[PDB]
C-alpha cells in the first residue's frame, strides 16, 4: 500500500530566453494538487486537496515574491549554466542500411535504414531508388530515446530489388553541415 | 561552478 | 523550445526519495541520497557543472512530510498501480563479434519501484550491466532504462525480466540476433 507525493519545478523557454514560464507544481499520487504559474503570479489549486496550500502559501509574501522572481533567479539562471552541454549538444548520426528478408532478385522485402547514435532528436530521413525519392509506403518506427542523451530511429522501405538498383538513405541532422548518404544495390 | 535548486514551501498541516 | 525540470518524488512506505534534473527529456543528474552526493548521467557533465547536494536532501524531507500530510486528508486513498510497458532494443546496429549494447525500456508505470533482471540464455546476468534511477514523464508516470553489454553471437539469446505490482506475473521480453 504505497503513497506517492511528486514535485516538479519546470522552466519553459521560448525563443532562447526572451519569454520564460516557471511552473512549480506539487503532485499527489499522480494527481496534481497545487501549482504556481509565473503567468499568473500566485499559487492556484487544481483539485480539492490543494486549496489549503493554495491559501497558506499565497499568504506568505516572502514566498510569493521569491516565486514570482524565480523566473530569472531559477530558470534563466540554470539555462545559462547548462546551455553549452545541453541546449547546444550535437552528436552526428551513424547510418546503416540492410535488407530485411532473404530472397533472390524479384521477390519483395523490407529495406531498413537505421539512423542511430544522434542528438538532438530533431532529424529528417529520406529514401531514394536510383535517384528518385520515395514518399509512399514509408513506415517509420518514430524517434527513440536511448536514455544516454542519444536518439535513434528506423525507417523501413519495401520493394522488389531488381538487378542494378541503388537504394539510398539520405539523412539530414543539425550535427551535420551536409547530409549523410548510404546506398545499397542488388 | 553551476546549478541552483528551487527550494519548496511546506504543506499546511491537516 | 527546451525545458528543464527539477523532478522530485517521495514515497511511503518504501521511503524511497529522489531528486533529479531533466532536460528536454533526459536526466542531467540526480542526488545520491546515501552517498549524500551528486550523480551525473554523463561524466562529461561534471567537468562542466556542479550541484550542492545537501540542499536536495532538504526538499525530499519537506516532501516526505508534505506526503504524510496529504496521505491523511485524502482518507488514505492509496496509489493505483500502473502496469509498465516493456521493450528491448540495441543501442546501435548489430554485427557478430562487434560489441554492442542491449537496452530495456521500462516505460509508463507507477509507483517508482520496480525489479529488473537481464538474462543470457536463461541465466541472470550480473556483470556488464547498468541502469538509471526512476525518470519522470510528462504524464506523471515513470520511465526506467537498463543496459546490458554484449558481443552478438548466434547461440546466445537474451531476456529482460521485469516485475512490478501492476502485473500478475513478471513481464518477460525477448531478443535475439535478427
Amino acid at each position: 500500500p504505497r503513497f506517492l507525493w511528486q514535485l516538479k519545478f519546470e522552466c519553459h523557454f521560448f525563443n532562447g530566453t526572451e519569454r520564460v514560464r516557471l511552473l512549480e507544481r506539487c503532485i499527489y499520487n499522480q494527481e496534481e494538487s497545487v501549482r504556481f504559474d509565473s503567468d499568473v503570479g500566485e499559487y492556484r489549486a487544481v483539485t480539492e486537496l490543494g486549496r489549503p496550500d493554495a491559501e497558506y502559501w499565497n499568504s506568505q509574501k516572502d514566498l510569493l515574491e521569491q516565486r514570482r522572481a524565480a523566473v530569472d533567479t531559477y530558470c534563466r539562471h540554470n539555462y545559462g549554466v547548462g546551455e553549452s552541454f545541453t541546449v547546444q549538444r550535437r552528436v552526428e548520426p551513424t547510418v546503416t542500411v540492410y535488407p530485411t528478408k532473404t530472397q533472390p532478385l524479384q521477390h519483395h522485402n523490407l529495406l531498413v535504414c537505421s539512423v542511430s547514435d544522434f542528438y538532438p532528436g530533431n532529424i529528417e530521413v529520406r529514401w531514394f531508388r536510383n535517384g528518385k525519392e520515395e514518399e509512399t509506403g514509408i513506415v517509420s518506427t518514430g524517434l527513440v530515446r536511448n536514455g544516454d542523451w542519444t536518439f535513434q530511429t528506423l525507417v523501413m522501405l519495401e520493394t522488389v530489388p531488381q538487378s542494378g538498383e541503388v537504394y539510398t538513405c539520405q539523412v539530414e541532422h543539425p550535427s551535420l553541415t551536409d547530409p549523410v548518404t548510404v546506398e545499397w544495390k542488388a | 561552478a553551476g546549478f541552483k535548486g528551487e527550494q519548496g514551501p511546506k504543506g499546511e498541516p491537516g | 523550445e527546451h525545458v528543464i525540470i527539477q523532478a522530485e518524488f517521495y514515497l511511503n512506505p518504501d521511503q524511497s526519495g529522489e531528486f533529479m534534473f531533466d532536460f528536454d527529456g533526459d536526466e542531467i543528474f540526480h542526488v545520491d541520497m546515501a552517498k549524500k552526493e551528486t550523480v551525473w548521467r554523463l561524466e562529461e557533465f561534471g567537468r562542466f557543472a556542479s550541484f550542492e547536494a545537501q540542499g536536495a536532501l532538504a526538499n525530499i524531507a519537506v516532501d516526505k512530510a508534505n506526503l504524510e500530510i496529504m496521505t491523511k486528508r485524502s482518507n488514505y486513498t492509496p496509489i493505483t498501480n500502473v502496469a509498465p510497458e516493456v521493450t528491448v532494443l540495441s543501442r546501435s546496429p548489430v554485427n557478430l563479434g562487434e560489441p554492442n549494447i542491449l537496452i530495456c525500456f521500462i516505460d509508463k508505470f507507477s509507483p517508482p519501484v520496480v525489479n529488473v533482471t537481464w538474462l543470457r540464455n536463461g541465466r541472470p546476468v550480473t556483470e556488464g550491466v547498468s541502469e538509471t534511477v526512476f525518470l519522470p514523464r510528462d504524464d506523471h508516470l515513470f520511465r526506467k532504462f537498463h543496459y546490458l553489454t554484449f558481443l552478438p553471437s548466434t547461440d546466445d539469446f537474451y531476456d529482460c525480466e521485469v516485475d512490478h505490482w501492476g502485473l500478475e506475473e513478471p513481464l518477460r521480453k525477448h531478443w535475439e540476433f535478427e
